């Protein structure tokens, strides 16, 4: 789709956990991944 | 334009990515962006500084704002160094909704670990 609805849609695909790796790399989007929720760590997080 | 910035980190996101453009150089175009959306919660701050109740945005659209802010490394202007040590001095503070805390959360980028430095710098001389 989009940009924004990508960063969004992702972030659904993530904020559960779908493990594409793509992002994790893509400079960009990996640092969204990480750290763009806050920092890339959580309190308890969906990602134990 | 500036409603995207509080909309959706999705939104902010893509409006700073695509308004100014992915040029990966030396290029200084598109600056007056990232620097208007800088200003823009520069305000936001600046204004928070005391106790007026912060509105809808300085917790979610000045951020988006800051978020569209490439202010970066190498010798900048004294907005950078600024700004700097807005986000960390005012991590040195309380009660409204801004800091360098929360700015290091969400402002990890490829234009922000050297104005990060510049914080450290400028930031020992707040402290």
């Amino acid at each position: 789709c989009n940009n924004y609805m990508r960063n969004e849609i992702l972030d659904k695909l993530a904020r559960n956990g779908v493990f594409l790796a793509s992002e994790l790399e893509d400079f960009e989007c990996f640092l969204l991944r990480l750290s763009r929720i806050g920092g890339v760590i959580q309190d308890t997080l969906p990602v134990q | 334009l500036w409603d995207l910035l509080r909309q959706s980190p999705q939104p902010a996101q893509a409006l700073l990515e695509l308004l100014l453009e992915e040029d990966d150089g030396t290029g200084l175009c598109h600056w007056p962006l990232q620097n208007a959306l800088v200003d823009l919660i520069r305000k936001a701050l600046r204004a928070l500084q005391g106790p007026d109740s912060v509105p809808p945005g300085v917790v979610d659209a000045i951020y988006g704002a800051l978020r569209t802010l490439r202010c970066p490394a190498e010798p900048l202007g004294v907005e950078l160094h600024l700004l700097c040590e807005e986000l960390l001095e005012a991590c040195r503070t309380e009660g409204s909704p801004l800091r360098e805390e929360r700015l290091l959360s969400c402002l990890l980028h490829k234009a922000s670990r050297g104005l990060l430095s510049l914080y450290g710098h400028t930031y020992a001389e707040k402290v």
